[PDB]
RNA sequence: AGGCUUGUAGCUCAGGUGGUUAGAGCGCACCCCUGAUAAGGGUGAGGUCGGUGGUUCAAGUCCACUCAGGCCU
């Protein structure tokens, strides 16, 4: 007897699928595209609005504003539609007409900012929209809100621990906001008490800011094709005391691993998914990780990215 | 205070900064880099696709090389060229930081 | 402790969500878009291959042929990629570039017929490929294979019955192949023994084939836009004994109800999902259905229908 | 014979007190860019710093002698 009241409550319980033809048969893939807007972002777009309801700041009459150009907009769109709220998403003019049709047909009010300014133009437009009337709008701040890692501390951590039966030894996840890695690492290492877990972050080789942050070097980003990860800085959700290893992945091996994962596994996967699986592969080329159970996070599906360069001919 | 005079290395760095800002820090190149990051690139005139992301990585690596050529110099014109290169790097990074998430 | 062996075993267990702003609060949606290739067909494309493995006809060294390009082709593609078999999909050449990229990315072989004949040419080409070398090829035959209602009797029916705690009254399902309606109506009326269930069938008004078959008329189909349902004939997999009502839904009602469902409940829906919710709303106009639990199948999302007439608000 | 002054990448050349080994312009190879040319950027190959010694913690740079070229002679 389980009838969900709205579609925001249907998050989680994603399958953990053993990859048989990629690697040695010990890479385990947690398919996060089995979410109601088909991303890993559905967790945080539900929990940030739930936390805003619980701390009393989101009332009837308070609208939601967020600068985003990725899957967080789709997540906030379906949760604002399911729970009866309003949403204005600020984003640059560069992004496609298909993402705009999906976000407008799901209920959002798109504010298209100037494309040469780009992402901080979107952020500044969201900030003046909020500061015109601060008791009417609400800013979620996905790179600093602790709902973003506590949803992963309270949902996907126990799912990995109850699917692996506690036999997880290497956890591998890409870092866009850093909430997934810190939530899973905090649940396994602190709450349940397995301090031997190797938390590995996946990063682009064209913007390796986590490695530059761990080494002590200057943080200095660049452009890359692995979309979803590689923010260009160290967000407040990312906790570098939980990161035991970082692996950089180039764009072409990420795309080729996504195409391998589709063609040999049947899992529809994006570029970040292939990047994380390729990090698992070039970690398994070391001999000490031959008989380790490796759990890897596959955030999105490749059908979301169908008109892009993941599909050549 | 002993103000210095430039080498040919620092004058080459200043001319590189100015030409790189004039020919590669256009609005069209930032549009093209943001189009390359979210998949779909801008096509050729005869079949194929352009590559603005490699060009922007080259532009960033050039501006950083000429910025760290010019830190501890004391000529004011060298400092103004360092400021121009720093502003172009901040323009690109503020166009790219947080995009796609 | 559940580690799945491949992605074909992860089918089912799709959530049952209440509709709050459509109807009176007694429409219950079965969102079948939360399957591993995001459709209702993931169940049947896994089960027909499992059944062909158990019957012994799908040996190692056997290729699969099916004349389709819709959700069933994507389902057969991901199951044949997960389990390790070869698939040859036959489709007319008027099909979009992006669906062909999605099918080539899953490792399928696309044999293209001409655009003059269309689906009959795709079926004839599939039959010629299987008749070339019958010991290597195998048709799955989605319209006449009992694995198609077998999977909905063994998975979907128990899910609806265990989530509603035995309180279902009306079951709306759109009939493209007649498998989900037959399976759930065979589990609830047959196994659990609830004959009071009203199983209605959604078809287009441009192709009212089930109504013409139940009224004893001549089958004359027509072109329509609600893709997924309205095959143009009565398949061998839909049994007409378990169909109580037939509700005809026009194209505009399906588009508008799918848009309404996306922007009022956050459920990413396609044209058939809007047709089924529109049939539930057309059935709640009568006074006897105002306090009956309605379970409605939502089989696809608006990701696939992104270049269609469903998204025309720019 | 004396007094002076040159020699550094394929060519023309700067090198501030002895401190990244070593740099610029043109020339060469590869990539992006201009439909293309000019304009413009990135990576690299390329250096007994005329030769032999001395001094210094450290020599292209400071000394001592030679090799080759320019001025009064
Ligand atoms: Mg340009
Ligand atoms: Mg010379």
């Amino acid at each position: 007897s389980k009838i969900f009241e709205d579609n925001s409550l249907t998050i989680g319980h994603t399958p953990l699928v053993r990859l048989n033809r990629i690697g040695n048969g010990r890479i385990l893939a947690k398919v996060e595209s089995r979410n109601p807007s088909f991303s890993v972002k559905c967790r945080i777009g539900a929990n940030m609005i739930w936390d805003a309801e619980k701390r009393g700041v989101l009332k009837p009459g308070v609208e939601l504003v967020e600068p985003t150009s990725g899957n967080t907009g789709i997540a906030l769109a379906y949760v604002a539609a399911a729970r009866g709220y309003k949403l204005t998403l600020t984003m640059p003019e560069t992004m496609s007409i298909e993402r705009r049709k999906l976000l407008k047909a799901l209920g959002a009010n798109l504010v298209l900012t100037e494309g040469a300014k780009g992402m901080k133009g979107a952020i500044q437009k969201a900030e003046e929209i909020v500061a015109s009337n601060p008791e009417k709008y609400l800013l979620l701040q996905q790179f600093s809100n602790p709902a973003n890692p506590e949803i992963h501390e309270k949902t996907t951590g126990p799912e990995i621990w109850e699917d692996t039966d506690g036999q997880v030894d290497v956890f591998i996840a890409g870092v866009g906001t850093g909430g997934t890695l810190t939530g899973v690492s905090r649940y396994i290492k602190g709450t349940k008490g397995k301090t031997d877990l190797i938390s590995v972050a996946v990063e682009p080789t064209d913007s390796p800011v986590i490695a530059q942050a761990l080494a002590g070097e200057e943080i200095k980003p660049g452009p890359h094709k692995i979309q979803g990860i590689g923010a260009g800085f160290i967000p407040a959700n990312l906790d570098l005391k939980l990161v035991d290893k970082v692996i950089g992945i180039t764009n072409e091996e990420a795309i080729s691993t996504a195409r391998r994962l589709m063609e040999e596994e049947g899992i529809l996967a994006g570029i970040s998914s292939g990047a994380a699986v390729a990090a698992a592969l070039k970690l398994q080329e070391d001999e000490s990780f031959t008989n380790k159970n490796i759990v890897v996070i596959l955030p999105s599906s490749g059908e979301r990215y169908l008109s892009t360069a993941l599909f050549a001919d | 205070k002993t103000v210095d005079k430039l080498n040919q290395k620092q004058e080459s760095a200043i001319k590189k900064i100015d030409n790189t800002i004039k020919n590669a820090l256009k609005d069209h190149d930032i549009i093209g880099t943001l189009k390359d990051m979210d998949g779909k690139p801008v096509p050729k005139e005869n079949g194929g696709y352009w590559d603005a992301m490699q060009e922007m990585q080259n532009t960033l690596r050039g501006l950083r090389n000429h910025a760290d050529t010019l830190k501890n110099v004391n000529n004011p014109e060298a400092q103004a060229a360092y400021g121009r290169a720093t502003d172009a790097i901040n323009k690109i990074e503020s166009a790219l930081k947080g995009y796609g998430i």
